[PDB]
Parts: C-alpha cells; structure tokens; sequence
RNA sequence: CGCGACCUCAGAUCAGACGUGGCGACCCGCUGAAUUUAAGCAUAUUAGUCAGCGGAGGAGAAGAAACUAACCAGGAUUCCCUCAGUAACGGCGAGUGAACAGGGAAGAGCCCAGCGCCGAAUCCCCGCCCCGCGGCGGGGCGCGGGACAUGUGGCGUACGGAAGACCCGCUCCCCGGCGCCGCUCGUGGGGGGCCCAAGUCCUUCUGAUCGAGGCCCAGCCCGUGGACGGUGUGAGGCCGGUAGCGGCCCCCGGCGCGCCGGGCCCGGGUCUUCCCGGAGUCGGGUUGCUUGGGAAUGCAGCCCAAAGCGGGUGGUAAACUCCAUCUAAGGCUAAAUACCGGCACGAGACCGAUAGUCAACAAGUACCGUAAGGGAAAGUUGAAAAGAACUUUGAAGAGAGAGUUCAAGAGGGCGUGAAACCGUUAAGAGGUAAACGGGUGGGGUCCGCGCAGUCCGCCCGGAGGAUUCAACCCGGCGGCGGGUCCGGCCGUGUCGGCGGCCCGGCGGAUCUUUCCCGCGCGGGGGACCGUCCCCCGACCGGCGACCGGCCGCCGCCGGGCGCAUUUCCA
RNA sequence: ACCCACCCGACCCGUCUUGAAACACGGACCAAGGAGUCUAACACGUGCGCGAGUCGGGGGCUCGCACGAAAGCCGCCGUGGCGCAAUGAAGGUGAAGGCCGGCGCGCUCGCCGGCCGAGGUGGGAUCCCGAGGCCUCUCCAGUCCGCCGAGGGCGCACCACCGGCCCGUCUCGCCCGCCGCGCCGGGGAGGUGGAGCACGAGCGCACGUGUUAGGACCCGAAAGAUGGUGAACUAUGCCUGGGC
RNA sequence: CGAAAGACUAAUCGAACCAUCUAGUAGCUGGUUCCCUCCGAAGUUUCCCUCAGGAUAGCUGGCGCUCUCGCACACGCAGUUU
RNA sequence: CGGCUCGCUGGCGUGAGCCGGGCGUGGAAUGGAGUGCCUAGUGGGCCACUUUUGGUAAGCAGAACUGGCGCUGCGGGAUGA
RNA sequence: GGAGCGUCGGGCCCAUACCCGGCCGUCGCCGGCAGUCGAGAGUGGACGGGAGCGGCGGGGGCGGCGCGCGCGCGCGCCCGCCCCCGGAGCCCCGCGGACGCUACGCCGCGACGAGUAGGAGGGCCGCUGCGGUGAGCCUUGAAGCCUAGGGCGCGGGCCCGGGUGGAGCCGCCGCAGGUGCAGAUCUUGGUGGUAGUAGCAAAUAUUCAAACGAGAACUUUGAAGGCCGAAGUGGAGAAGGGUU
RNA sequence: AAGCAUCGCGAAGGCCCGCGGCGGGUGUUGACGCGAUGUGAUUUCUGCCCAGUGCUCUGAAUGUCAAAGUGAAGAAAUUCA
RNA sequence: GAAUGGAUGAACGAGAUUCCCACUGUCCCUACCUACUAUCCAGCGAAACCACAGCCAAGGGAACGGGCUUGGCGGAAUCAG
RNA sequence: CACGAUCCUUCUGACCUUUUGGGUUUUAAGCAGGAGGUGUCAGAAAAGUUACCACAGGGAUAACUGGCUUGUGGCGGCCAAG
RNA sequence: UGUUCACCCACUAAUAGGGAACGUGAGCUGGGUUUAGACCGUCGUGAGACAGGUUAGUUUUACCCUACUGAUGAUGUGUUGU
C-alpha cells in the first residue's frame, strides 16, 4: 500500500530469485586464474606477443560511435593481397585474418594497408631450423631481441589533425547554417513527392499534344 | 548496525511500534500497487497524475545510436579548448579566430544559451540552433557544418 | 528341372566387436502444474518454474552469418560490464521485458555432398615373416577373401575453385621405433619416501608447570624458523613440525640432441578457358503452444507447395519500385563459462551439544508404519586407573572403617552442578488463604568499632634535644627568556637578476614539417605559453624555524660560610 | 538486606475492548530456546570525499596471499552510469536581454555600427558611510581612541509580485532568405499547455527513518497441484478347499 | 467397489495414504524480550464489491531552517473583549 | 502632493500601471513569530450539562455544543470509567 | 432536647490542589567563563598653549547632566615633582593569570515534570565475536555457581567480602550481530499439588502337612476339597511368531 | 426381490471402457440375447391432458447456418457476391 | 388419487400404534436376604485438572463476586459420604 | 436535479506526424473533438444448494438466563355518569 | 396429551397463585425439539427446502476445593475422671 508520493516501483522479485542468486565471492581466485593462465600462454609462445596477433584498424557503426576508431576482427583479404601476404600465411606470421569484412572506402583500406606494411618491417621471423634460409632474419636481430611485447602489438590511438587558426573569408560568414540544415531537411522529406508532380506534369505536356 | 537500529529500542514494549489496536498484519492494502484504480485512486491521482491510460506513438525496434545527438551551449563553448587558445587571440593582430571542432569533444548539437565573450571563432559541429548560430555571428565568427 | 548370377529376406551357442544399469551439482532434449499475485476472478501472473520422462561430458550446449546495421560502417560462439527495468508486451492492470552498438575475458578456424578430373588410384577382414607389444601398431610378403561403380580415395567447397601457358624463387614436413643429453618456476614440473636451528640453564611456586625472577643487548640461545599441534597448567628453544633457489633417495611426466625405419618431389604470383551449391525444403495458409516481438519472435501438426540475375533478411499488413545485406534445407571445432554430486586440500569477525548437518557418540542407527515413507535421543572420572587391597555388618543390594588421588565436597551416565521440587537442621511466626506497598518497632545475622575516636594538617610561641645549611660570594654544569636581529643558518609576501631557462622538468587542440629519425601521419628534437629552481641585494611578517656570543633570571653539583642562621625529632 | 509484629493502603497478571478483579480468553511450577531479519528498489534526513563534474565497476598491471581472497596503481579514469537542457505523440525544435548611434518612413515592424551584459518592485540577516553627541583636574586649541549613534547606502539566502527567454498549441498578421523559387525554408505580435531557462549542485560512499517486492516479525487454515504406496481391514466378481 | 447407508477402500472417506510444490495465502485469533528522559494522539474526511480492511485529509512526533529582541531603544499573531 | 506609460476606455475624461518626493506609535488586554521537509499511530468509541430526531420507554437508537472518560493517578461521592 | 428535616453562625479535619523551603531531572536565557571592573552607567586617553580656587553660577525640580573623599597635592623647597606593581598590596587591578578550563568541560538565573497507541534522545545499562589498546588480571586460583556479608546507582545494573570451583578472563576506543522474555492452548527437558489418593472386583475355591530355602499366602511333593466336563481349561496341526 | 412395463440395438450394431493401437468389456454372446430405465408378490384396477420441458420421426418443399471451394472488383492485402 | 402407481391383502415382521385377558415390586411403599464392590490394613500405585485460591448477605461493578465496599463473622489435622 | 473514467470501438478534423535503408500508393498507428457505459452511478464479466459439511474469526451479531424498559399481559387506586 | 397450558372424572377443608440461572441432565429421564437413515404432502427444472406431519436414532468424568451430612479430633482448664 502505497503512502504519500514516491516511484511507483516494480520490483522483479515475483520469481524464485533466490534459488538462483549468483554471489561473486569467485571473482579474486577468477582474476588469479586468469592471470596466471596469462602467464602461462606467454611462456608457451616464447619471443611471440603475448597480446595475440596483430588486428585491424576498425571505425564503429552507427552515427554514435562513427568518430571513434578500434582494433577489428581481423584484416580484410583487399588489404592482405595489397600488401603481398598470403591469407594461409598471414596467420602464420601472427596477422589476424577475417574474409568476413567488405572493403567500402579506399580510405580505410590503404591505412590498413600500411599497417601491415610496418608490421612486416618491425618483425622478426626466426628460421624454422637454428641453420638460416632465406626470409629468417640474421642472427644480430635475434640475439638482441627474443623479447615479447607486452600489451597489444602496434597499438590504435584514435587521434585528430590539429587545425591553424584561419581569418574567416567573407563568405564563410555569410553562410546560414541553420536554415541551410532546414532546407535540406525539406527536400529530403519532399524529394519523392516533387518528383511525383514533375512526372504527372510531363504526362500533362504530352496528353496535350494527343 | 544493529546496534543503531530502532527495533534495539523496542525490546519490552508490546506491540513493536506497530499500534495494538490495528496490527502489523500481513498485507492490508493488496500486494504492490495494487488498487491504483480502486480504493488507492486518490493516491494515484494526486501524486502520480498521469499513469493510467495510453499516449502517442508505439516504435517497435527503436536502438538509441540512432538519435545520437549530445549537445552543448555556447555557455560553455570556450571550455571546450584550451585556455592558450582564447588567449592567444584577442592577440596575435591578424583577427585569426581559433577553429572549435564540436564533434571532437562529444557533442553533436551547439544550443544557444548563454554570452559569448567577443572573440571570434570558427565552430564545427553537426548542427546548430538558430540562436547559437546567430549568436557566433554576432561575436564575429563562422559556423562550420561537418557530417 | 536342373545348374548359375543377383535382389530381398531368414536362421546360427558361427568369428570378432559394441549397447544395456548407475550417478546426477553443473549441461542438452522433451513434458509441465497449482498454491501464489491481481486485495474477488476467468486472460495475465506464478512459469517454460516444481514434480515427470529421456541423454551426456569434464564440462555440456553454442559456433564460423541465409548476422548486424543503415555508419566514414561492423564481422563465428560463449562470458562479464553496460545497454535497461529501456524498445516492446499486458483485463495497457497486476505485472512482465529483450536486442544492436560501446568496453572488456578469450580468441581458431575448418570439412563434405555436388560440379569435375584421375585404369577404384580407396576400405575392411584373412594368413606368413621382422620389429613393437599393460592405450593392437608399423614394415614387408601372399592369384587369400570381401566391401565398393546404387560410387571408395586424392585434388577441391563460395574467403571462390579447377585446368592451361609462360613472370619469379627455391626445395623440410610428418610419423613407428630405438637411444642419449640438460630433472625442466614458486621460485627443482607432478607424486611418494626419509632428513635438517635453538635452554629442559639457574633459583623459586606447583599434584604436575609449558608459570614467576634471573642469565655478557629484555635478560641466555636460534631466529629465511615467535604458524599450529602435542607433552601432568600459559612452551620460538621437550617432541612433531614451521622457515629455506634446503639435502638425499625413488618413480613419473614434459620438453632438448643422435641413430634407424618408413612416408613425402609437397610453391607463389600474372594472362586465358572452363566450374559452381543441399526439397516434401523454402515460401504460403493454418490451427495450437511460445516470445518483448506488437496485421504471427520461435517451434508444431495439417493443407497447399516453389525458384535460380534465384532465395532469405532489412521489427506495421499489401502492390510497385530502387538500394543494402547475407547464401539457408549437410557436418566438425579448443578457449574465457557452469558446477549445493565426487575425490583431495585450504580458510572463516559462523555454530559450540535444545546450537551447528537428521546425525561431534555402534545414525539414516534404534524405533514406527503392510508399504510409499517417517526417524530420534545420546559428548566430558582423573595428569595417571592410581577404578577403593584388607577388616567388619548383612542372603544380598547396601553400608562402617581402611586406602588411592591435590581432590572422590572427581567413585565408572563420575568436570562445573543453577532453578522448580523434596528431606532435615537452626531461628522466627501462625483463627479472617497467602503474598504485596508505606511507616515504625522487636529479634536475629554478620559488618565497623572503642578496652578515649577524642580525628588530623598549616603557621606560630615556649621549653628540650639534632645535625648541617640556607643568606652570601667563588668554580662548573644545565635550562629559561630577551632584545642589539649583533653575527650567521632559516623561511613568507614583494621587487632585481631572465639568472636555473639548454647545466629545471612536466603539461598544452600554442607554433615550426627552415630541424632530425621512422614511415600526409608517428616518434624525437627546436621555438612559444603555463607551471616548478639558482644568485645576490633591498623592504617586510623576525614567523616556536634554528644556531653562536652577550645579557638578566632560574635550577643542580662542588667549594667555601660553625652557628641569634639551618632544618630534623619529640 | 533475614524473620516477626502492628496501623494505613492494597482485587491477578498478559490481552482484545467504549468498558476487565471479572461468571471474557491464555497462564500448575522451574530451566534453556523463542519473534521486525537479510537482499533489492525508491524516497527524505544526516556525516564524509571530490565539485560541473563525480563515479567505479567490470577488466587489467603489482605475489607463493602468513596476515590478502586484502592493499596499491591503471592515456583503462572513463566504454559507461548519473549529472550538466528542456519540450513535443511525432517529424522535430531547443533557453537574451537591454541600451546607445546609424540606415530602411523608428512603422512599438526590417537591416547596419558602438556600449553594457542575466531585468525590475517590496521585504530582507548582514556589511558600508555617517550629522551628532559623551567626557578628559581649569580656558581654549587640538590630532588619537572608543561608546552610542539620528539619518543615509550597497543589499546574501529566501519569499511574494511584475516583466523576459525556450518547447508544445492556438489566434492575427506583415516582411525576409536561396545551387535547388517551392504545397521550400525563416522570422513577428498577442494569448495559452510544459515534470523548463533566469551565472550550476551534482556524483560517490556511509548511517537513520519510512514505503514496497521478496518465507519478509513469529506461529496458524479449510484448500489447490505433481509424482508415488496400499484390497493384511472392508466392498464386489472369479478359482480351489472346508462347515452347517 | 457398493441388495445404495454417500456405505466401504488397512482405527482415515461428501474424495485414501506418503513425499514434494510449501515457510502455500490470511482485510482474521494469539504472541512480540532492558532502563531513564522529552513530546504525545485517534475513532472524524472524501474515495473504495468499502462497512472486522485500505486511501486521503485531520490530529502526533522528529529534523530543521528564516527572522525577532532585555544587550533603555519591538513588529506581527490570537477558540477574548471593545 | 508632482509627473510619465497604455494597443484598454473615452466629447475633453476614465481606469490601471509605473517613476519622484512629503508626512509616523492611530481601541483594550496577551504573547516571540514565520516557514519547509520526513513522519508513526489512528480511522469499533463511549459518558455528562444544555439543545435535539425516532421510540410508551430503555443502562435503546440517532445528531448539535462544550467538557470529560478512553490515555489519568489523587481528596470527596461507603462501593464505582 | 437528634446523630432527623429547613434556615443560619462561629470553630475545627485533609488531597498528589495553593504558599514557603530542600533535593532530582527537562526546557529556556542572542545566559556566563580561553581569564577582566563593574551594578538605573550615563566614557577613557593623548598632547599643546594659556592659566587657577578655579570649576559648567541651567528646574519647589522635588530628579536623573554633573557635585562635595580632594582637581593642587603631600613631599623636595615662589619653583620641581604629581615617580616603577618583579611590588598598588590588593573588592579591582587593562603587566600575568582559576582550586575551575575532560570547552562534548565547568558555572549561574528563571520556569516547568499525568500519559495508552506512537515518536525522538541519552544510557561509564546488558549479551556474544572482531581491529586497536590497558608493560590489564589469572594455579599465591580464570569463568561459572552460591551467599541472614559491605556498598554504589532513579533505574537498566554494577562493585567489593566469604564460600564453591579448577583454566581461562576482563577495562577503555572503534567495528559487527542469530543481542536482553512472563505470557504465544509457544518448543525441548525437568518437578510439584492432586496422592500414598483412584485403583490392582468378569468367568464358584480353596485348605492341611512336609521339602527346599536367608526368607514362603504364591515354588515343589503328598493329602483333601473344587472347576473345565470331550462344541474342553484335553490331545494335534494351518497362518503368524522366530528360538519362544 | 419375483412379477409388471417401457426404451436402444440385426454387429462397420446398442451400451460401455481406454492416452494410444487392425485396442478392449458385454461376448466361449445374437433379440426366449445384451444393454438402459421405472414400478415392486398375488387380487383388482391404471381415468383425462402432447399446451410447457424432454425424447423422437421427415426434409430440397425451406428461413438461417462455418470453414473450405466458386465467382467479383481491386495494383494487392481485399471486399462484395 | 392411480407403475411420480391407486384400492386391496392371506402368510410373514427383534417394524409403527390402540384395547382386553392373564401376569407381575412398574406403582401404592417400601422392606429383608445373597454374591462382588465400596470400607480398614500389607504390598504396589496411576490420571485428568491447577493465575492465586477457596464461608456468607447486600452493594456497586462488563448490569448473577472467593477476592473489592458495608455488614455477618473466622479455631489445628483429617475420615466416609 | 436530469448524469459517467482508463482500455476498446466508431465518426469528424488538418495539402498534419509516423508506418522505420530510400521513394510512390493502399493500410495501420498517432494528435485533437464528439458518440457507443458502466444506475453496485470514482466505473469486476458471474446462479443455486448443503441436515454430509469444513476453516479463520466474531459476544463488533442472533437463538437462553440475567440487566434496563414496561408498550403488551397481570394486579391495584382516584373521580362517579349509571 | 412429549407437553407447559388445557380439559374432564373422583375425592376433599381446600383442590390459591408464584419465585429460586423461566430452581433442579457429573440428580435421572430423553417422550419432545434439534445432525446423520427414511416416509408423506406442498414448494423447487434440480440439488434441495418447510415454527407442515411421521418413524428410527451413543445423555461422559468427582478421588480437588467449598457447601451440606454424619465421623475422629483440636486450643484452654496442672493431669485425669465425674
Ligand atoms: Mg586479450
Ligand atoms: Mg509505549
Ligand atoms: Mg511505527
Ligand atoms: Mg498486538
Ligand atoms: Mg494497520
Ligand atoms: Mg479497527
Ligand atoms: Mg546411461
Ligand atoms: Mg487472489
Ligand atoms: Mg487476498
Ligand atoms: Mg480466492
Ligand atoms: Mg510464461
Ligand atoms: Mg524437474
Ligand atoms: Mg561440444
Ligand atoms: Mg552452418
Ligand atoms: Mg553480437
Ligand atoms: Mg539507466
Ligand atoms: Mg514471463
Ligand atoms: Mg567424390
Ligand atoms: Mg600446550
Ligand atoms: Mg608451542
Ligand atoms: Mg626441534
Ligand atoms: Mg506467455
Ligand atoms: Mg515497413
Ligand atoms: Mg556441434
Ligand atoms: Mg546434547
Ligand atoms: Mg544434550
Ligand atoms: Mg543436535
Ligand atoms: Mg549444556
Ligand atoms: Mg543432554
Ligand atoms: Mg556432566
Ligand atoms: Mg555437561
Ligand atoms: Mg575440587
Ligand atoms: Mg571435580
Ligand atoms: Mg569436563
Ligand atoms: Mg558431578
Ligand atoms: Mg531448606
Ligand atoms: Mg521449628
Ligand atoms: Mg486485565
Ligand atoms: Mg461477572
Ligand atoms: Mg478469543
Ligand atoms: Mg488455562
Ligand atoms: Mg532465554
Ligand atoms: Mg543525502
Ligand atoms: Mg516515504
Ligand atoms: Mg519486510
Ligand atoms: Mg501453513
Ligand atoms: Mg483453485
Ligand atoms: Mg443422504
Ligand atoms: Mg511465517
Ligand atoms: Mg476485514
Ligand atoms: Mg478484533
Ligand atoms: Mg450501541
Ligand atoms: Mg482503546
Ligand atoms: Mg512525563
Ligand atoms: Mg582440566
Ligand atoms: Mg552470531
Ligand atoms: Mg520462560
Ligand atoms: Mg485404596
Ligand atoms: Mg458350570
Ligand atoms: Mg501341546
Ligand atoms: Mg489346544
Ligand atoms: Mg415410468
Ligand atoms: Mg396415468
Ligand atoms: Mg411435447
Ligand atoms: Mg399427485
Ligand atoms: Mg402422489
Ligand atoms: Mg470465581
Ligand atoms: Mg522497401
Ligand atoms: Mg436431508
Ligand atoms: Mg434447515
Ligand atoms: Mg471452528
Ligand atoms: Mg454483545
Ligand atoms: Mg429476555
Ligand atoms: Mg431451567
Ligand atoms: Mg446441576
Ligand atoms: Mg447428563
Ligand atoms: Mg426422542
Ligand atoms: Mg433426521
Ligand atoms: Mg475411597
């Protein structure tokens, strides 16, 4: 029963909640697990990143996110073949591959492109036997470094392009922002309807001449 | 703290601070909200004056990304950058006039309220309301739109 | 009316395999209520929940888009945060109620049918040899059987694939064995075994001490060990342990090198010619259930029943139209995730024997019920049994002495031993049931006294005895306070050095790509601004932030001062 | 405080009840047990931290955890939540005004330069100014220190009122704009709906009270559902025996 | 099952027993544990398938805040009266 | 008193709203006021004076006004809400 | 000839009401005190010239704003001073300040004090466990238990003595709760009164002797008297029991 | 309870069971039978009522009457016939 | 009031009534006798129930008190009834 | 005094909004005002019976007694026309 | 006649009226009301109903206190008896 003014609140609790409550008193002893399985994978993979492979560059859908910029799934296989890498070898060398993803923009493309391209230069092949063939690196880079990296390989950093403060021409102040977004927003909505008219208009034009 | 509590205070007297007269019985009212319609109707109609009924359009698979659009008020455009750039300006003699990009700094709409400080400044952002852009002209600026 | 192929079907204690039941916390597939809420109740809700049935594994299920979206677009599944108590559902009441994006945990991708090419190039079982044999395997050799063309194997699967011509560059990957080397993170992987510091030192309590005091520095000794337990009380050092990249011994794992036996002639791009997709399925109607899914989210039965620039989706039915997006009707797949059952461990601001599990004990026991089923109570002598020899009364149970024990005022259901209740002993009372509140009195019990309690403390006056100083200086030490801020250290506000600025760093949407390095961007310099540090001078708050001298005062020690002082005592 | 005496007072508690010593119920006596809890959600109050922010989760990095399943740290520091902006069913829209000078006919309308910059009335704790006293051991001069202070001012918070702005909505009206001159877009004046703005107050944590949802202060039904056990009693059929 | 009494169905029958769902729901009985201190009600309102109950006003408490001046220097308010 | 504003109203004037000055105890008696949040219990009542409806009446039923009891002991009414 | 009734006197009796006083609490005082003069407070103090018994020659007001303990004064000698608390000696002391001052303390004046349901505050009230802390306590005796012993507190309660007991336990500051019982026809266990009471009454029946034996109404043997009266209280089985 | 009297049924049937079955009971049955009701030996009778509620018989001569199917217009959902 | 059966009816009934004969302690109206109890003892030994308890009259009171007020009064411990 | 909420339906209204990747048209959904009704009229959708009965409670409420009352019943006066 | 009440017969001195929880169920009885079985009539579609009739249908406990009835005793009087 209510009583003078407050949320008219409804609780979720109608079900047998309590046979299924799930306490938290893991999460320490989850956390440790974790990490000492962590430490584990990078002791398996030796001189490998511990991070896992090295991922795309990615802009998020939906004008919400649309600015922001992240690690994708995998690179396209547009990207790879620009490149020069194999898709069966790209896996091979720790370069994530989807064929899920589509190639719109050039844009996207060639900066993923060139990401590959760097990764190839900073990376460090070892030979498949202790006695080098071709591809495997020499043994100064190799002695120097058999060293892992920790955090992500080549790490995204969604970032900006700085601006000079310009003069402001004439016309730039001339522009009506807001009514210019109204209008635009008119001729979308009336866009198909004006066509419409323009067509039976023409009908009109022809039928007179019939 | 149990220690704290009132029922500590309680012990000895009969009824527990609930009355003998009514009891603390089980429920009186109904469970919940329960009689909103009947019999708790004051209650509902003079704190809650609106619940009962339906109201303008249903939107079966609205997602929120969609209608994405933070906003921000010239109030505090400024803010936005640093301090070096309104101050160097309203300096430098070229009437230069820093670029604020809107977008940059989360926010989709530039709103109208509040006194810009007469300073010119080129403002990007999405869109803009007709104050907020009249306003900036006012100042000695340029709106920028950007998708 | 034979004999022979096959096809479909039988029978065998035929040869050799498998399945059957259990467990069930977690998981998959069905099935599926009603109490309940709505203050009534029928839809709703409880709830796809309990009960029911089936089937698993160490996890299961899911999973490599007929996906999201509508962006400048993301890209298997699962899990967490969030989305969100939102969009939506709903006698639009009660109530219910997701998803996408974003951030994380993890991260892994693949295989067929088909379409095609390749003398079935494939498989199973026999039998003989060499190795290997406690997870039946390799190699060889058999006109030895069968399976298979109603289609086995290699290539190949939508990310395209095949076959050709010439551009390029060159040739290690796997397994059956047999060895051998480095014992390979809780800091020597796993298991097992056996080991490893220091007081029983002096006194003294005690029934017994692990107590109390002491012991070359809180005492001795060790301390990478002062966790815990045991031992006649409370123990780092009595014993087990505990600590330690401590030791030794076994076994087993996992990875490194060598030899052998086999297999294996395994690329890439570029141009041409071909090749391409799962039907009673989709889709429609429908009825029933289900969902937040609303002119049908999903699953069903029935009826209809497809196509191939098709088909699906694009959250309001439909027609026309452009776009976007996947490729369904076959299959496999670790990981993060779950875990009130099991085995084996660890811990706790929990409980402490009417609690905590029903169950600290011969508990799912005794007992009850025809049966399904129900289901208890019940811990403690003492350090040690030293558990009462012997005498005596009694038919004996029971006593009386004696004895053990620190104690039986601990005697085998025995620690402590409350209350109700009862026996007795002592005292006091007693015809209005008792008991009670207020007020006195009488009697008892002990408790404080006094064998004067005249209680102390200052100061003073007197008369007796008593040692040494106060006062005064001198020498030393220590402390306080003071200003001259006197001299120097110390720091606040201001000004001067532009002096740290590069020998001062960070920050910045300030600038410059005249720079450098790496690929218009990243990193680093280089300017600039903000902030933090050196040099000395001046003014001022001269601040508990300190030193040094000087001053004044105080205190302590040591000198002197012998008695009109100096305390003591009565 | 143990007992006894006497005078005066004095009915048995708990409970529901207008009313209990009641011929109302519960209660022989004693021991031990025994009932407002926890979680979630909201609200208001209070304390602390930070403040147009705040925040901590979830995750990660630091240890074999003795104490640690802690503590610490994180361009994750903020994906994100809540807050900083409302209003409309929605498409959408979105909180400024004044003044001055000039130009359009100042047309209480339209366009161009300068200045101020969140309006005003009343009331407002409080600050500020302050005539004037009131003396000083003398007659006057006369800086210093107060005490009071008539009278006048700036006026926090807060309240009341009047204006203003934003969003919806109506009524009436006259002008602007351009890549697309259009069933285009933009304004004005006056009413009226809004959980609005009008120089911010939140976020996190903790404690309290209240209200719910949950076993929900404790104990209590008659019922309802699912799955099983029974015809050894008894009901009736049948089979096979016995008896009068 | 009943030659019918709602009889009998293991001392149980107008719906057996056992376990679970289940701590089923109760506007209704009963109970609800220490001390002192301060304040201290209501049984009336309208609405309710409401009349042994809720809601809402009222009456209570708590927390406060804003001012006022016995600090020779007061405005406003009242179960009065004029 | 003096003056401004009006799209209202109007032979001129009204009426309202604004500024700017000028004037102080304006019946008795009493008392410090104002204001905002959270909020429990209660929502069976009964009794007496006077008024009063139904009823022959009632320790009956039902209203008004105030005060009681309920929540409250104490003196008196022997006894007693 | 009231101890009756009506009218009236004096006198007296006593409530938790009224008055005065004590003590406890609560509320209120812009309450006081971090160390100062001062009781209708109505000033204090430089400092300069000019001077001195002058003063400020204002109301039957009955008076407050001015007057008779001094202003200048006694000493040094008309001139100088009118001096310093490390010393005026103090009723006021502004040079420094409690015996007092856990400022959540201490102190002073008033007023007031019924209370169910209910609310709030304070508990150096009480229980159990945790972080701190008491160079706490404890076999030279912890907890618990008992006590016609001594005390404290309004009270919740607490402290001491004696006894018993035989191993652990407490004070303070914080944190936490499965935290306080007279009741619930409460739960489990125990004990009363009833009470040496109701009762040990269905189916005819017993008696004498001996034996054994500690002991005989009841066992056994003998004797006598009785019953069951072959549809048996006899002799055998079934089912059921399970060693009888 | 005998006796009386009604009713259904000729087996792809009546009546009835069952979650389901080319299932089952009556039924190893066939109207002198099986099933469903009433009344209640014998004797003697058993009147009237078919309006009501039941049950049953007939059925293109026919009001309404569903899903499908048929036509209709519509771009189609569709609506109308 | 007519197989919701009406009217009848020998035989039968632990069925329902009424009267008569006989018989009787059913009664007038009670008495006596027997057995087993109760009773007393030895031995053994429960329960229900219990706020405290237990003499009355009247009063008032929740309108019939053991307790309260005012009166009457009150004498251990028990036995069978 | 002569009347009626949410939800649903229906009608009317505007060159109105939405009908979700975009556009045209049907359709549907919105927005605003009427109407279709809840007479238990602040608004559930609802017949009996129980003597076979059950449970929670109630002296808030009947069936006795006892209280008050005494109309009615019973008993008794006054007055005095007869 | 279950009756209270009623009526009648008979006797009588008279066959007056009442109260005590409408005295009196651990005093009885249970004939009647007033469970369950059944019958009839009326009513009800029906289950069922009937201050309409009928028949069949479990009457528990005292040993406590008091009261009363009887029975031992009690304090006093030095003890004892008369
Ligand atoms: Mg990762
Ligand atoms: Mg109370
Ligand atoms: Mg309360
Ligand atoms: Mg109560
Ligand atoms: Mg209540
Ligand atoms: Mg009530
Ligand atoms: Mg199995
Ligand atoms: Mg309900
Ligand atoms: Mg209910
Ligand atoms: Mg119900
Ligand atoms: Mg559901
Ligand atoms: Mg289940
Ligand atoms: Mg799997
Ligand atoms: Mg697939
Ligand atoms: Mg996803
Ligand atoms: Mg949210
Ligand atoms: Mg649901
Ligand atoms: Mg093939
Ligand atoms: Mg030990
Ligand atoms: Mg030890
Ligand atoms: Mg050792
Ligand atoms: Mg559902
Ligand atoms: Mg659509
Ligand atoms: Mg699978
Ligand atoms: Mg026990
Ligand atoms: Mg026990
Ligand atoms: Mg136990
Ligand atoms: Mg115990
Ligand atoms: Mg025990
Ligand atoms: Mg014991
Ligand atoms: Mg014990
Ligand atoms: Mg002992
Ligand atoms: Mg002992
Ligand atoms: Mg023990
Ligand atoms: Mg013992
Ligand atoms: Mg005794
Ligand atoms: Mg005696
Ligand atoms: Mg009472
Ligand atoms: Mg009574
Ligand atoms: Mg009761
Ligand atoms: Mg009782
Ligand atoms: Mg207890
Ligand atoms: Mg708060
Ligand atoms: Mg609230
Ligand atoms: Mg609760
Ligand atoms: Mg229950
Ligand atoms: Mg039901
Ligand atoms: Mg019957
Ligand atoms: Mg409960
Ligand atoms: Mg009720
Ligand atoms: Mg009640
Ligand atoms: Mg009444
Ligand atoms: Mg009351
Ligand atoms: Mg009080
Ligand atoms: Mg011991
Ligand atoms: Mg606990
Ligand atoms: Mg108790
Ligand atoms: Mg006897
Ligand atoms: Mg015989
Ligand atoms: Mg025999
Ligand atoms: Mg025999
Ligand atoms: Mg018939
Ligand atoms: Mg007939
Ligand atoms: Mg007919
Ligand atoms: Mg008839
Ligand atoms: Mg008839
Ligand atoms: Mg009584
Ligand atoms: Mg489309
Ligand atoms: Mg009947
Ligand atoms: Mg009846
Ligand atoms: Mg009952
Ligand atoms: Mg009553
Ligand atoms: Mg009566
Ligand atoms: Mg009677
Ligand atoms: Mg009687
Ligand atoms: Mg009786
Ligand atoms: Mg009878
Ligand atoms: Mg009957
Ligand atoms: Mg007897």
């Amino acid at each position: 029963a209510p009583s003078r003014n407050g949320m008219i609140l409804k609780p979720h609790f109608h079900k047998d909640w309590q046979r299924r409550v799930a306490t938290w008193f893991n999460q320490p002893a989850r956390k440790i697990r974790r990490r000492k399985a962590r430490q584990a994978r990078a002791r398996r993979i030796a001189p490998r990143p511990a991070s896992g492979p090295l991922r795309p560059i990615v802009r998020c859908p939906t004008v919400r996110y649309h600015t922001k910029v992240r690690a994708g799934r995998g690179f396209s296989l547009e990207e790879l073949r620009v490149a020069g890498i194999h898709k069966k070898v790209a896996r091979t060398i720790g370069i994530s591959v989807d064929p899920r993803r589509r190639n719109k923009s050039t844009e996207s493309l060639q900066a993923n492109v060139q990401r590959l391209k760097e990764y190839r230069s900073k990376l460090v092949l070892f030979p498949r036997k202790p006695s080098a063939p071709k591809k495997g690196d020499s043994s100064a880079e190799e002695l120097k470094l058999a060293t892992q990296l920790t955090g992500p390989v080549m790490p995204i950093r969604n970032v900006f392009k700085k601006e000079k403060a310009r003069v402001i021409t004439e016309e730039e102040k001339n522009f009506k922002a807001f009514a210019s977004l109204r209008m635009a927003r008119a001729n979308a909505r009336l866009f198909g309807i004006r066509a419409k008219r323009a067509k039976e208009a023409a009908e009109q034009d022809v039928e007179k001449k019939k | 703290p149990s220690r704290l509590r009132k029922t500590r205070k309680l012990r000895g007297h009969v009824s527990h601070g609930h009355g003998r007269i009514g009891k603390h019985r089980k429920h009186p009212g109904g469970r919940g909200n329960a009689g909103g319609m009947h019999h708790h109707r004051i209650n509902f109609d003079k704190y809650h004056p609106g619940y009962f009924g339906k109201v303008g359009m249903r939107h079966y698979h609205l997602k929120r990304n969609q209608s994405f659009c933070p906003t921000v008020n010239l109030d505090k455009l400024w803010t936005l950058v640093s301090e070096q750039t309104r101050v160097n300006a309203a300096k430098n003699k070229t009437g230069a006039a820093p670029i604020i990009d809107v977008v940059r700094s989360g926010y989709y709409k530039v709103l109208g309220k509040g006194k810009l400080p007469k300073q010119p400044v080129i403002v990007k952002a999405k869109f803009f309301s007709r104050r907020a852009e009249e306003k900036i002209k006012g100042v000695g600026g340029a709106c920028v739109l950007v998708a």
